[PDB]
């Protein structure tokens, strides 16, 4: 079964998306400000289990619109 | 911009291939250009190594380069080519047109 | 330098994957870095689209970018990972180590 | 059957190589001087048939060391 998720990423063809789980990915490159991506996830569920680092944080959930307005924090 | 399929028309005359490619004069080969910034989107079917390599590039750019946008499935085209001066019809000229891009 | 396989050790702790990867602490994932300058060498198994795209990049860099160095065959590794707190043994974790590079 | 060819390219693990045909490829990028590559060829024989352009010239032969000290010219 799938779930509807908030889509706020460059690969979003609409405000919502349907996937196996909802994702919030907080990514920080070496130079610029961290960007917060929201969307769904169907492959590589193991990304959700990664401990937050200084550069990446993976949040995942499978409730309806559970990834909406969820703020993540990176490691120092 | 992000990794996606870009239109790219190849004129066989302007690459010297019209000497043996009788027809067509050209074709839409397309092109996969764009950056593979993390997270690697699923529609680009990123492999686990590409995802890992993208994570190390975030840690520091010196150790690992960023995942690259490359064609993942290629489609054949039909050409008319000279076979020892003889115009022959090849139905599937494999690996010519891009149908799917990805991050590898 | 040219497209070739470069050693790249991944420390699972430094990418946050040690939370679920019990063993090994890391592995040699390798990396395909280097430029795919024309002519594209045959040991990098370049496709016909990659060869064509490399030819248009020579005509003018604005129309088509250069072919990219990416992994072409990936090898699995064996890991010990937590399955709901249980240390389980996965024999083939596919798509983790680079065995062959190429230009696509 | 294969043939021995002069190898003078960045991908040469020795002075000679064995392939179906010998190659001399004269490549010119947009900025720097044209480089002359010598080696063998087993795939994409159709590259040999390409008419010389302002940026690339493909020479091919299948004699013993036939691609040795062969000078190519590009188009204006
Ligand atoms: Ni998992
Ligand atoms: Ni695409
Ligand atoms: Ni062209
Ligand atoms: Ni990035
Ligand atoms: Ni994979
Ligand atoms: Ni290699
Ligand atoms: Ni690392
Ligand atoms: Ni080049
Ligand atoms: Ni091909
Ligand atoms: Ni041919």
């Amino acid at each position: 079964p799938l779930v509807t998720c908030t889509c706020e990423s460059p690969h979003c063809k609409g405000p919502t998306c349907r996937g196996a789980w909802c994702t919030v990915v907080l990514v920080r490159e070496e130079g610029r400000h961290p960007q917060e991506h929201r969307g769904c996830g169907n492959l590589h569920r193991e990304l959700c289990r990664g401990r937050p680092t200084e550069f990446v944080n993976h949040y995942c959930c499978d409730s309806h619109l559970c990834n909406h307005n969820v703020s993540l924090v990176l490691e120092a | 911009n992000y990794c996606k399929r870009t239109p790219l028309y190849i004129d066989f005359k302007e690459i010297g291939w019209d000497s043996w490619i009788i027809a067509p004069p050209g074709y839409e080969a397309y092109e996969c250009r764009g950056v593979c910034n993390y997270p690697l989107a699923e529609h680009l079917t990123p492999t686990k190594h590409a995802i890992i390599q993208a994570l190390v590039h975030l840690k520091n750019s010196q150790k690992a380069s960023k995942a690259c946008c490359v064609p993942t499935k290629l489609e054949p085209i039909s050409i008319l080519y000279l076979d020892k001066g003889v115009v022959t019809y090849k139905f599937k000229y494999e690996g010519m047109a891009v149908s799917e891009c990805g991050c590898r």
